């Protein structure tokens, strides 16, 4: 029973982490904020000041 | 005109330093200067 429960839990994690909108927002926010900061630095290089 | 090499250009008053290559994109007939992004001259039309 313990082995079956562990195997089922691992399978459920694989199914839940394969719906294309799983809980990976904390990892995506870091890359998104770094890209936003870089793009904003470029866009403020565009200004004439 | 010497393409595929780094050169200072003064195209129609625009002074700058950089290498130019050959592109295959098509511009509109009414466009001469080109600032694709970030307030810099990506493209410019050679008057000749």
């Amino acid at each position: 029973l313990i082995a079956n429960q562990f195997n089922s839990a691992i399978g459920k994690i694989q199914d839940s982490l394969s719906s294309t909108p799983s809980a990976l927002g904390k990892l995506q926010d870091v890359v998104n904020q770094n890209a936003q900061a870089l793009n904003t630095l470029v866009k403020q290089l565009s200004s004439n000041f | 005109l010497v393409k595929n090499k780094c050169v200072n250009f003064n195209f129609n008053g625009l002074t700058g330093t950089g290498v130019l290559t050959e592109s295959n994109k098509k511009f509109l007939p009414f466009q001469q200067f080109g600032r694709d992004i970030a307030d810099t001259t990506d493209a410019v039309r050679d008057p000749q």
